[PDB]
RNA sequence: ACCUCGUUGGAUCAGGACAUCCCGAUGGUGCAGCCGCUAUUAAAGGUUCGUUUGUUCAACGAUUAAAGUCCUACGUGAU
RNA sequence: CCCAUAGUAGGCCUAAAAGCAGCCACCAAUUAAGAAAGCGUUCAAGCUCAACACAAAAAUCCCAAACAUAUA
């Protein structure tokens, strides 16, 4: 699920992936929400890369790593699949999420007028 | 529009709105008061 | 909270309204906020608290009518951006790169082409500072700016 | 004589000799014959162009029957073209008269922002206001540790940085800017 | 500002002033006047008969006709607040007379009736309606008023 | 529209203050003149009189006119042809209280004017102020 | 370059300066 | 706008929306302009009545709407 | 507080900045149109050939949509 | 947001300059009023207010990766 990861703030907007093809005039600067668009693994990856050690087992290490968008996974990595680790942001729930019982919990705060159009 | 670090509204008609981003000095009668941050 | 049926001839109605619950933990008190204990204990995510100061399309309400604080009532419609731009609140809408804690718009911030050096790095804001005195539970405080 | 007097380029004669813009000024530091003036938050030199701009602003903004101004500064006389060095704390251009501070504040500000150095509009009132309101922080501040404290006392080896100046300053002043906000 | 020396900049720092924060927000916790008084005192006895009216979408010289078409009798036109009126009718004992004044209202003090001919005179003109009033301690509607002018 | 002269009753046509004012909206100058001169023979002769005409959008003249100016009535009054300088220290001529109520007497009459407060003492302390405002003193 | 001043070096400080307060009090008698 | 007719109880309970209504809208300042409109206030749960002659007709029970509301009303309905 | 005086062109290839000379989009105008002036955005592309001069620069001729301002150790002489 | 009647174009001169060319007083009506604090008229006229009423930039290619919520 790379694709539907989440930043905080304004990162996609803000946030920029610069690379170099070498070659002049090769600088090429792609915010986040463009790079997430034309690769849907990039930013995770690169997050992990940036993260990793910088020597020569860093790569040795991406060779262990598996990212796919969606929810499909190959069927031999599943069964290589041994543990899943707890997601580290419980993401908040919606209100079409929430259960009436939790609203009527959930005291009213203030007594609207009335006569308000609202 | 002109750009200004100080945005003053020149005419009763002119009026101050944020817009992507910025500040801007919107006026309809006097489209020349036009100012952006 | 009255509403206005047309059939032309328009007339309006008055229609059930909610009212504040019971035994507020703190009465006498100058806000519903306040009154319920809450000045510095809720945050962007708490559509249980913030959709009560909301129009049914998202819309904020005017302080004279929800009776909120300045400093509360700028909280609620900044912490109600951020909740909108979230996606927490799908059911109040005016008629895909998931987010949260927000700040400004999605379309009015420019890409950070070049963050400055070390000592003057240009940084991208999260959060709102005007949440910057909620209740922190963390030995650090919030960062507002990553 | 509401309007100010024209002053002169350069002194007709000129005299020998009696920093000059660090630390607060001691002189023309309070009012005298009027109710409001332009007060010095910041040390420089004032040339004649400056004292050009002043004279011309409050003379054509002024009202001559309603409204009096006077220089709380003397004419340039430290030569380089000749300057007036002013120090923190002095009223440069004071003002009386049967006007009010919303009435003048408007080009006194004008004039103070177009000065060489930070510079407020004040009346008495408003120096007065904040004069007290600086004796309340120092009165009610939560800090245990103090400038004055920590450089009197020379905690921490701390006059190995500061300048013996420091132990008067209390650390309000910094060069030619004076720090209003420190306590 | 030319830059510091840094154990300087720790001393500035450390030394910066820290406000008292109260535990508890306090915000969340927590004689034309008596002239007027004794002018409607006074009024309230000397008219006999009085209605109200909402003189407002007349221009300045229309409102100077009526008035002068007023004057032409022994009526008087008067404008008071709302806000110093309110406590007059309780002050007064003129419970009924609480739902009549709100918005703009132009008294019509008088002793003796030539309703008949201002309420032709409001005829020419399809608006201003005449307003319910109180005559000698006793409330009368429009059809009241329109009952007693025949 | 209105349209406010001040015009004296003697010179009828003077010209400039009433050719290019009034031609704006269109007007028949020689109507108006006939009118005002009409007015003239009616009232005294060589006295300004202020005009309260209103330009109907039908193209038709309806001139009404009322009393002649207080500050010229106050200067013959006083045996005055032009007003103080100062008006606060300067004075040219005296007029008793007398004078001025019985001046007054035949002054809250006009109706363009509106001088119709039953009071005799609305219009006598307006003339008093408009008297003290001119070099005119007060007596008694 | 500007160099900035850090809480944990503020604290550094004000954990000295206790300790120099409480020097002054034992040598004032 | 052809007519329009402005009916209130103020001896019954009171309703400012109208009040308020009639004192803004049915005023010389805008019939200066608006001279095609006949104004009626015929006082005796409110109602604000406005005729056209070319096929409309707009009821307005003004008891629990507010001036805004009906003014905005009106404005739209004259817009057309 | 006297006088006097102390690396750059060209050729070749061009890399880069935008504070844009032309080409593109837009706001204002004392913009009727044509034209200009001004401002925002835009660096993908382009931005001439000659006479005189050591002239670095400059003037002149004919053009061009334009004949941009710069940085690159005169950018670049182991070319 | 609403709304601005009028002694009178207050006087000196100023062709006239009336509240806006200037200096002199700056009174007064209703209940509410500056002989006007700002636009505009040669001058008027027309509009408001006050009064009632309710921050940035430069040239080879940005420059750790990221992170607001687990108890000091
Ligand atoms: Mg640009
Ligand atoms: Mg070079
Ligand atoms: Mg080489
Ligand atoms: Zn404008
Ligand atoms: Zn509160």
């Amino acid at each position: 699920n790379t694709r539907h990861i989440a930043f905080s703030g304004n990162k996609w907007e803000q946030k920029v992936y610069s690379s170099h093809t070498g070659y002049p005039g090769g600088f090429r600067q792609v915010t986040a929400a463009q790079l997430h668009l034309r690769d849907p693994v990039a930013i995770v990856k690169l997050a992990i890369y940036g993260m990793l050690p910088k020597n020569l087992h860093r790569r040795t290490m991406m060779e262990r790593l598996h990212l796919f968008p969606d929810e499909y996974i190959p069927e031999d990595i599943l069964k290589n699949l041994v543990e899943e680790l707890p997601q580290p942001r419980k993401i908040p729930k919606r209100l079409d999420e929430y259960t009436q019982e939790e609203i009527d919990a959930f005291p009213r705060l203030w007594t609207p007028p009335e006569d308000y159009r609202l | 529009f002109k750009n200004k670090t100080v945005l003053k509204k020149r005419c009763k008609d002119c009026y101050l709105v944020k817009r992507r981003g910025r500040w801007y000095v919107y006026c309809k009668t006097h489209p020349r008061h036009k100012q952006r941050q | 909270f009255r509403e206005v049926v047309e059939t032309t001839i328009i007339e309006g109605r008055i229609t059930a309204t909610p009212k504040e619950s019971p035994n507020p933990p703190n009465p006498s008190g100058q806000c519903p906020i306040c009154r319920w204990n809450l000045k510095h204990k809720y945050n962007y995510d708490d559509v249980l608290l913030l959709s009560q100061f909301i129009r049914p399309h998202g819309g904020m309400l005017p302080r004279k009518i929800t009776g909120l604080c300045q400093e509360e009532h700028r909280k609620i419609e900044e912490c109600v951006k951020m909740a909108h731009r979230a996606g927490l609140l799908p059911n109040h809408r005016p008629r895909q790169l998931n987010r949260y804690l927000t700040r400004w718009a999605p379309g009015s911030v420019k890409p950070i082409y070049k963050k400055g050096p070390r000592w003057n790095r240009v940084r991208m804001p999260v959060g709102s500072p005007l949440l910057r005195d909620n209740v922190c539970y963390s030995r650090t405080p919030w960062k507002l700016y990553h | 004589k509401p309007k100010l007097r024209f002053i002169e380029r350069a002194p007709l004669v000129p005299k020998v000799r009696r920093s000059d813009i660090r630390g607060p000024s001691t002189e023309a530091t309070e009012f005298t014959e009027g109710n409001f003036a332009i007060l010095a938050l910041g040390g420089g030199y004032l040339h004649w162009g400056h004292f050009e701009m002043m004279r011309l602003t409050i003379n054509r903004s002024m009202d001559p029957k309603n409204m009096f101004a006077i220089w709380r500064v003397p004419a340039p006389f430290k030569p380089i073209h000749y300057v007036t060095p002013v120090k923190a704390g002095r009223l440069v251009v004071e003002m009386g008269g049967r006007c009010e501070f919303e009435e003048v504040q408007g080009f006194l500000d004008q004039v103070a922002h177009k000065l060489p150095f930070a510079a407020k509009a004040v009346s008495r009132g408003t120096l007065e206001k904040m004069r007290k309101d600086q004796e309340e922080r120092e009165r009610n501040n939560q800090n245990p540790w103090t400038f004055e404290r920590i450089a009197t006392a020379n905690m921490l080896g701390i006059r190995k940085v500061l300048s013996p100046y420091d132990l008067t300053h209390k650390g309000k002043y910094w060069g030619k800017f004076y720090m209003p906000k420190r306590v | 500002r030319r830059v510091m020396h840094f154990q300087r900049q720790k001393l500035m720092a450390v030394t910066e002033y820290i406000p008292p924060k109260p535990a508890i927000h306090p915000s969340c916790l927590p004689g034309l006047i008596r002239l007027l008084r004794r002018e409607i005192a006074a009024v309230f006895q000397d008219n006999r008969m009085i209605a109200v009216c909402q003189n407002v979408a007349l221009s300045a010289e229309d409102k100077l006709l009526m008035r002068h078409q007023l004057r032409k009798h022994k009526i008087l036109m008067k404008v008071f607040p709302n806000q110093v009126l309110k406590p007059f009718l309780e002050d007064s004992k003129y419970q009924n007379l609480l739902p009549l004044f709100v918005g703009h209202n132009m008294l019509l003090v008088s002793e003796e009736p030539k309703v008949k001919e201002m309420v032709r005179i409001l005829r020419t003109v399809p608006f201003l309606p005449l307003l319910g009033g109180c005559i000698d301690d006793t409330i009368l509607s429009r059809q009241g008023f329109i009952n007693y002018s025949k | 529209g209105v349209i406010r002269a001040i015009v004296r009753a003697g010179l009828a046509m003077p010209g400039p203050p009433l050719g290019p004012v009034l031609g704006q909206r269109g007007v028949s100058i020689n109507q108006f003149c006939k009118e005002f001169n009409e007015r003239t023979k009616d009232i005294k002769e060589g006295i300004p009189l202020p005009t309260k005409i209103l330009v109907k959008p039908d193209r038709t003249f309806e001139i009404k006119i009322g009393q002649p100016t207080v500050s010229y009535f106050l200067k013959a009054a006083a045996g005055i042809e032009k007003g103080a300088r100062q008006t606060g220290k300067e004075v040219a001529g005296l007029v008793t209280l007398k004078h001025v109520y019985e001046i007054a007497r035949i002054k809250a009459q006009d109706e363009a004017f509106a001088l119709q407060d039953v009071p005799l003492s609305s219009v006598v302390r307006s003339i008093i102020g408009s008297a003290r405002s001119l070099g005119i003193r007060v007596v008694k | 370059r500007p160099r900035f001043v850090s809480l944990r070096a503020k604290q550094n400080m004000i954990r000295r300066l206790e300790i120099e307060a409480e020097n002054h009090y034992w040598l004032s008698m | 706008v052809k007519q329009v007719r402005v009916q209130f109880c103020p001896f019954e309970k009171n309703v400012e929306s109208t009040r308020t209504f009639l004192q803004t809208v049915s005023s010389e300042k805008v019939r200066s302009t608006n001279l095609n409109c006949s104004v009626i206030a015929d006082v005796r749960e409110p109602c604000v009545d406005v005729l056209f002659g070319d096929g409309h007709r707009l009821i307005m029970r003004g008891a629990h709407l507010t001036a805004l509301e009906m003014l905005t009303a009106f404005a739209s309905h004259i817009r057309a």
